[PDB]
């Protein structure tokens, strides 16, 4: 362990002189009550206003 | 000094197929000779004797 879920080891030598590293890391999201989240959706990002 | 009048001589055989890879320049990955040093599978023994009267 590196870091808190982040992993770093030693696999060995290739036959070139190559090594390798095995870096990984285990993630998950939980929703504990439905009303938590909420998404709104379709918003435009291009309209723009005028000032006459 | 031999301990129990027997002297074994072990020798490598075949020491011109170790084979090792040096660059002359601007290295590359292609990979490496795999070798090992052999030995004689019957070495001389040498075993001690008499001068007596």
């Amino acid at each position: 362990e590196q870091a808190p879920g982040l992993s770093v080891r030693f696999t060995g030598i290739n036959r070139s002189a190559i090594a390798s590293y095995l870096v990984t890391l285990y993630t998950s999201l939980a929703v504990l009550t439905d009303d938590a989240l909420a998404v709104l959706d379709g918003v435009a990002v291009d309209q723009f206003h005028e000032y006459q | 000094p031999v301990e129990a009048g027997i002297y074994r001589v072990n020798r490598v055989v075949n020491p011109d197929r170790v084979a090792i890879h040096s660059e002359a320049g601007a290295g590359t990955e292609e990979p490496l000779p795999e070798t090992y040093v052999d030995y004689e599978t019957h070495p001389r023994e040498y075993t001690l004797r008499s001068i007596s009267t």
